[PDB]
């Protein structure tokens, strides 16, 4: 334990040090045994659902459970969890006279979540009678909805 | 007397550690949505009115503290001394009883008033905490649908479960505002600027910090209070465009209500919704948890359910305990027959303990007490005391017959008149002993009373039942086997 | 070995005795509680979203705490409760007798594995963990008798002469002010930030 | 209770220094019930004395001889708290009742032993320091499985039942301590006082 | 082994909740091997006596 | 962000926060002249090649 | 001490269940392992810069 501990104290007086690309990516300090103890295989009978989607699902489903588990010091995924792709084209970038960083922060504009306080929240005027939470931007959740910006 | 004793057990109701008078209990606090701070004040106002005019001899101090959030509050009341409130009338058990009576009548106002589970997180009694999974991508509307479906079902079955609510918050009205993009870059604002207008003007900004008297604090940006209490201020608004005109937020905002929890709450990383809920005063936690159990697997596809917190307890007493109380008892024979050197002469000890239990459950009975871990530690020191007593007996009457030669019927009672005296000193002087246990008269009393009784009980049966049926214990026991 | 003491008295007067300043002096330096240490080890991670609402807490900060938080020893379950306040409050529930401080050490470690992953805003506001129970031990009320100050200001007094010094003390895991420190308040006024044409 | 002592500590440091109307109120304190319950019970154990103390002098008449029985009740419970500070137990509610409870299997071996004696002597007329000899030969057997049979119904419930048998622990281990050393003084000083001042 | 006997508990209560077509598989477990050999051990023991 | 993908920010798939990346789609980027095939907008407002 | 325990031989047999007993728990609540940690520490630090 304090073996760990001591390691990720003195990580961090150098995460300021890193790229924000890795600190986005996170780093991660771990505890573990360089041998697997069990592989738990996850397949597809039906043939409805392929190697991606089985990946995805096992975890959002079952490795972030599993890995909560004590005794389980690094549960290495045979696969990777869904995440939203904008595959690029270049001749269409250009056509319309766009580079990828105009690409990029048009998704961090429309694509976030914002804070936008409340309805008569505290402090109030004397005498109020209503009081709601306000909600601005939302996150997105389709692909259709990324298709549409 | 051992079949009375079973029934005497299993008659007896169960409990853990008695509800014991503080000095201190709270008040809680819960309006419904949004239901802004004055509202909560005015509640607040009126509990505090109530425990310092309706109740000046016992109460001392309320420090109730709104906050966290509007619709909240709690109050922590503190009563005068121990010596200064005599009777059960002025006790905790009646005041916030008849407290919570009073303010059954608040409108709009779910108000309790409720005393300290015993010692601090220790509240592992009073019902159970389902939690409701969802286990699959169903959402948030769905799985109030599904809670709302276990919540209807659960108020159907009043005969072994009951007060089925959750514990959380309902869903209550919110305002959308709708950033059309097009339009914000056709005007020529940008949306950064929208939104930190929008986020700093409504909900507040941490700027940065300054220093006030040597300490450092905060810099918080907010619009006064006149302009972010209605909808329509959204209009009074304006940001900046790239040219440079005032552009309003009707402009290119367009409001709209909605509905949205105000306490989303979330288990082992999956949504979740909390469920509390008693078991019908006759069964058990575990009969209304299968129950539980049972109405959630008629749940839609998708939702899962997990016990927490005083349902994570877990397993089991009385379920188990006796297995301890099993083992204990085959070590006693064990070194019973090492002392005796006898396999049966130690039955003749054994059979002295249900003359004691049936003191303590006899006293615990007729004094509306239970059977807690005071009255089984008193049990046990029942049955050892009694062990003692008979063990003393019987090995005198073996000397008598390994040393001398005396036969068992005048050994026993030769023994008997020989033991009798100090019997009747050790158990006079324990039943006064822990007489002022049993007397005890507030502050920790339900301890020392849980403690006394069922000592007390025991011991006086006990010690006028063995002083004649030991003697009977051994001559049965070493004729029967010889 | 009744016999031997039974010839020599003093011999047995000077056990006995030594016996009694033994317990003399053990219930001196021994703690005096009510029951031990029975409830299960807590820790609990607690971080605030300024003016932010239920879900928009929960999906940028709660949802992205739960994920990193794997690989921990001892671990029970994790419920996490997200206000439309803008706060969440994840509490991880371990074995019992678990070694506490360990308990909070890994449960911070791997929150630092997403600390760049909360808001700007939240981590300025700051995260903060803790291991207590969900019990008060006592509350220190302060109150003004000569009606000078109102309850702002001693809020900001005891935040800043009493409760910054009281929950250094050890043993004491969790000091919940019944107030709020003091703070520069800027109050925007849209008429006249529109009228000279400022955000 | 160490912390709650602590906060007075730190707290009286600020007082002098407070402005013109400052004063300090105590809303919630669940502190002075762990004293007035601790103290209550120290109470009837004082009590408890007194009346085994009436009852001795009730049956033998001799004041001499019911000091054995008093004289070996606070050699056992002080001897107890040492090996509750040598275990690492608390001075908490639960003890205090162990101590309580086990005042009577204190008080039942005392009185065996001197009871014993004094018969002897009544139906034999040897000379105390003989009598007793020819006592406690005839009881040590009786005594020392009394020993073992008793902390076989005390010790299993030490375990285990996790937060709830964590009490049981409290009180088996308190007990069982009271035991020993009630056979160990039932061994070593009661004999010794039999010895050396009964009439 | 109390690693590998809880990831059965939390892996039960996902094995109901799956898609159509969804089967778990287990193509590495060094689990069994200590448990066969324990128990032959055990076996010689008794053997012996 | 084109050759090398890149991390935007995140978004909400059925209740679970994942990730968003950016990446030039696979035709564009799997030989040395496509190196060519893109361009950077300038300060003026002409695209200029690589 | 044998001519003790000789002439009382329950004793023997409550010392003797007393400890089989003991094993008869001992072999319940004990880890099943193949052989005890005996690898070094191994602390792993991981990143990835995309």
């Amino acid at each position: 334990d304090i073996a760990q501990v001591q390691v990720q104290n003195k990580l961090q007086l150098a995460m300021p040090l890193l790229p924000q690309e890795v600190q986005q990516q996170g780093v991660s300090v771990e505890k573990s045994s360089s041998s697997f103890l069990m592989v738990v295989g996850v397949i597809n009978t039906d043939g409805t659902m392929t190697q991606e989607d089985i990946s995805d699902y096992v975890a959002a489903n079952m490795k972030d459970a599993i890995s909560r588990t004590s005794g389980v010091g690094d549960v290495q995924l045979f696969g990777s969890q869904y995440a939203m792709r904008i595959w690029m084209n270049p001749n269409e970038l250009n056509k319309f006279q766009l580079t990828p960083v105009d690409v990029i922060t048009a998704i961090k504009a429309q694509n976030a979540q914002v804070a936008a306080g409340q309805l008569g929240g505290t402090p109030p005027v004397k005498g109020q009678q209503l009081n709601a939470s306000i909600i601005a931007q939302t996150r997105l959740t389709s692909t259709e909805e990324f298709g549409k910006i | 007397i051992v079949v009375g004793m079973a029934y005497l057990f299993v008659r007896l109701p169960s409990s853990f550690l008695p509800d014991e008078d503080q000095g201190v209990f709270m008040t809680m606090v819960q309006l419904p949505a949004g239901a802004t701070q004055e509202r909560t004040q005015k509640v607040l106002n009126e509990v505090t009115h109530y425990y310092l005019t309706k109740e000046k001899n016992n109460v001392e101090s309320v420090f109730a503290v709104n906050g966290g959030g509007q619709n909240t509050g709690i109050a922590f009341v503190s009563l005068k001394d121990w010596a200064d409130r005599p009777g059960e009338e002025n006790k905790v058990e009646a005041i916030t009883m008849r407290a919570t009576r009073a303010f059954s009548q608040i409108k709009d106002a779910m108000v309790f008033a409720f005393n300290l589970p015993a010692i601090v997180e220790l509240g592992t009694a009073t019902g159970f905490d389902f939690e409701l999974i969802d286990q699959a991508g169903l959402g948030h509307e769905k799985l109030t649908q599904a809670r709302n479906q276990l919540l209807a079902e659960a108020a159907k079955h009043p005969d072994m479960l009951t007060s089925v609510r959750p514990n959380g918050l309902e869903d209550t009205p919110q305002f959308k505002i709708d950033i059309d993009q097009e339009k914000a870059q056709a005007l020529g604002v940008s949306i950064n600027d929208i939104n930190t207008t929008l986020g700093a003007a409504w909900g507040g900004s941490y700027v940065n910090d300054f220093i006030d008297r040597g300490r450092v604090k905060k810099v918080y940006v907010m619009s006064e209070a006149k302009y972010r209490m209605l909808p329509d201020d959204i209009g009074d608004w304006y940001v900046r465009a790239a040219d440079g005109q005032m552009v309003p937020f009707s402009a290119f905002s367009s409001s709209r209500w909605e509905y949205g929890s105000p306490r989303l709450e979330r288990y082992n990383g999956l949504p979740s919704m909390e469920i509390l809920g008693q078991a019908a005063p006759g069964k058990s936690t575990g009969e209304a948890m299968e129950l539980m159990e049972q109405l959630a697997s008629k749940l839609p596809t998708g939702v899962g359910y997990d016990w927490t917190g005083m349902s994570y307890q877990e397993r089991l007493s009385g379920n188990q305990a006796p297995s301890l109380y099993a083992i204990s008892l085959i070590v006693v024979f064990l070194c019973l027959a090492a002392l005796y050197e006898s396999w049966s002469i130690p039955f003749s000890v054994m059979l002295v303990v249900p003359l004691g239990v049936i003191g303590a459950l006899l006293a615990a009975t007729f004094r509306g007490l239970t059977n807690d871990v005071y009255f089984q530690v008193g049990l046990l020191t029942t049955i050892g005391l009694s062990a003692k007593n008979a063990i003393l007996i019987v090995e005198f009457a073996k000397d008598l017959m390994d040393k001398e030669g005396k036969g068992l019927i005048e050994a026993t009672l030769d023994a008997v008149r020989m033991r009798l005296r100090p019997i009747l000193m050790t158990s006079l002087a324990f039943i006064l002993g822990v007489m002022p246990l049993v007397i005890s008269t507030g502050a920790g009393s339900g301890a020392q009373n849980a403690v006394g009784t069922g000592v007390m009980g025991g011991m006086v049966t006990a010690t006028v039942l063995a002083i004649f049926f030991v003697p009977v214990f051994f001559v049965v026991v070493r004729r029967r086997f010889s | 070995m009744p016999n031997f003491f039974i010839d020599r008295p003093i011999f047995a007067w000077v056990i006995a005795i030594i016996i009694m300043l033994a317990g003399g002096l053990a219930i001196l330096k021994l703690p005096v509680a009510q029951y031990p240490t029975i409830a299960p080890p807590a820790v609990t991670i607690s971080a605030s979203y300024p003016g932010a609402d239920a879900k928009t807490v929960q999906d940028t900060v709660t949802q992205v705490i739960e994920q990193n938080m794997n690989g921990i020893d001892n671990l029970m379950y994790m419920s996490s409760n997200s206000d439309s306040t803008g706060t969440v409050q994840i509490t991880l529930t371990f074995e019992s007798g678990t070694d506490a401080d360990i308990a909070q050490v890994q449960v911070q470690n791997k929150l630092q594995l997403a600390m760049p992953l909360l808001p700007q805003e939240v981590q300025q506001q700051g995260v903060s963990v803790e291991k207590s129970s969900s019990s008060f031990l006592m509350v220190v009320g302060v109150i003004n008798t000569d009606g000078t100050m109102t309850q702002e200001d001693i809020s900001d007094y005891v935040a800043a002469n009493m409760k910054d010094a009281i929950s250094r003390t050890s043993g004491v895991g969790d000091v919940q002010l019944f107030g709020s420190q003091y703070a520069m308040r800027i109050w925007m006024n849209p008429n006249e930030l529109n009228k000279f044409q400022l955000t | 209770l160490d912390t709650a002592a602590a906060i007075r500590a730190e707290l009286a440091k600020m007082e002098p220094f407070f402005p013109s109307g400052l004063k300090i109120v105590y809303p919630y304190d669940t502190t002075p019930f762990v004293k007035i319950s601790i103290h209550e019970v120290v109470k009837t154990l004082v009590e408890a004395i007194i009346l085994v103390f009436l009852v001795m002098y009730l049956f033998l008449q001799n004041f001499r001889a019911t000091l054995i029985p008093t004289i070996a009740v606070p050699v056992v419970l002080l001897g107890t708290f040492a090996v509750l500070a040598a275990f690492g137990f608390s001075i908490n509610t639960l003890t205090m009742f162990g101590m309580v409870l086990a005042i009577g299997l204190l008080v039942d071996d005392a009185i065996v032993v001197v009871e014993n004696v004094e018969r002897v002597m009544a139906e034999e007329g040897l000379p105390p320091k003989e009598a007793t000899r020819k006592s406690m030969g005839q009881i040590q057997g009786a005594l020392v499985g009394i020993a073992m049979v008793l902390s076989a119904v005390f010790v299993p419930m030490a375990f285990f039942g996790g937060s709830t048998g964590a009490i049981y622990r409290q009180f088996s281990i308190t007990i069982v301590s009271a035991m020993a050393l009630s056979v160990l003084v039932a061994l070593i000083l009661t004999p010794a006082l039999c010895a050396t001042m009964l009439k």
